[PDB]
């Protein structure tokens, strides 16, 4: 299938309360594989994986350096958003980045990614041909311009072409037994009354990766959409996901609902129904 | 493996 | 500017009384990061409670899972207690073996 490589930063101001937090962890698909905090005793970018313990220490001391840089970058850039947004030093704010590469099922990039965040709402991402940027307002325009007039574009390409495309090949090859297998849904529908004339049809996918998954209700084969509660894809704990879709129907409609699940470790979409006795 | 570039705002 | 978390309390596995399980709440879709979730037994605090690390979605909204392991029983009850800045008080969501 598909796979990409996903680093997420969040730099935390705190005035009074110290310098600001910077947590950085990374994701092969729905794999988190290194996380970083420097809050931690001995920040350290530490392993989350089986796969990636294998790295060695010229690996690990190399990504502590580089996120121990990051941390003061983005202690920086918290400085610097204050100014130009004129905000005071009394308030606690929030940069958050995504960066990284898609491949697709060949192993070619698909593209990268490169996006920040100030106090949750876009700041400046570059676009996709890797080359330009979208600012998403005046005091982003000044990003813009500082990264336009260094260059910066050009080394997150060679970044996002390379090394990150190569990396990502290397942690699939040495993960392959988890991260190249998809693990299907196990689904069924319960059914609950909830009075005399209605009645609740929950339709479960359960210990599935990756995380990606369609759940869907048919009354007489229609999409429910509108009249359907689907709740957030939830973590297990134990690398798998879970999810289930509800409708609530007339009594003695049942057998007009039809569930159907989609999910790569699906050979073929499923239809379920309920399954009284 | 991250990205190294140093990206001030 | 504000985002106030989901909650969904839930096991690992489908609950069978006495055999041992994982207790998860994960609460999503907050902004900002700083939140305060406890697990109740029976309205108390458990104390062996572990979290994932911090992590956000494509809205910049942050996710973290809750979790600790436990063994159900017919009788004892379970919940998740969450306190954020978008509360005005904490939110308790009782673990329901149904959802």
């Amino acid at each position: 299938g598909s796979h990409s490589m996903r680093y997420f930063y969040t730099a935390m101001s705190r005035p009074g309360r110290g310098e600001p937090r910077f947590i950085a962890v990374g994701y092969v698909d729905d794999t988190q594989f290194v996380r970083f905090d420097s809050d931690a005793a001995s920040p350290r970018t530490e392993p989350r994986a089986p796969w990636i313990e294998q790295e060695g220490p010229e690996y690990w001391d190399g990504e502590t350096r580089n996120m121990k840089a990051s941390a003061q970058t983005y202690r920086e850039n918290l400085r610097i958003a204050l100014r130009y947004y004129n905000q005071s030093e009394a308030g606690s704010h929030i940069i958050q980045r995504m960066y990284g590469c898609d491949l697709g099922p060949d192993g070619r990039l698909l593209r990268g990614h490169d996006q920040s965040a100030y106090d949750g709402k876009d700041y400046i991402a570059l676009n996709e041909d890797l080359s330009s940027w979208t600012a998403a307002d005046t005091a982003a325009q000044i990003t813009q311009r500082k990264w336009e007039a260094a260059r910066v574009a050009e080394q997150l390409r060679a970044y996002l072409e390379g090394l990150c495309v190569e990396w990502l090949r290397r942690y699939l090859e040495n993960g392959k037994e988890t991260l190249q297998r998809a693990d299907p849904p196990k689904t069924h529908v319960t059914h609950h009354p909830v009075s005399d004339h209605e009645a609740t049809l929950r339709c479960w996918a359960l210990g599935f990766y990756p995380a990606e998954i369609t759940l869907t209700w048919q009354r007489d084969g229609e999409d429910q959409t509108q009249d359907t509660e689907l709740v957030e894809t939830r973590p297990a704990g134990d690398r798998t996901f879970q999810k289930w879709a509800a409708v609530v129907v007339p009594s003695g409609e049942e057998q007009r609902y039809t569930c159907h699940v989609q999910h790569e470790g699906l050979p073929k979409p499923l239809t379920l129904r309920w399954e009284p006795s | 493996k991250a990205g190294q570039v140093v990206t001030i705002w | 500017i504000q985002r106030t978390p989901k909650i969904q309390v839930y096991s690992r596995h489908p609950a069978e009384n006495g055999k041992s399980n994982f207790l998860n709440c994960y609460v999503s879709g907050f902004h900002p990061s700083d939140i305060e979730v406890d697990l109740l037994k029976n309205g108390e605090r458990i104390e062996k409670v572990e979290h994932s690390d911090l992590s956000f979605s494509k809205d910049w909204s942050f996710y973290l899972l809750y979790y600790t392991e436990f063994t159900p029983t017919e009788k004892d009850e379970y919940a998740c207690r969450v306190n954020h800045v978008t509360l005005s008080q904490p939110k308790i969501v009782k673990w329901d073996r149904d959802m």
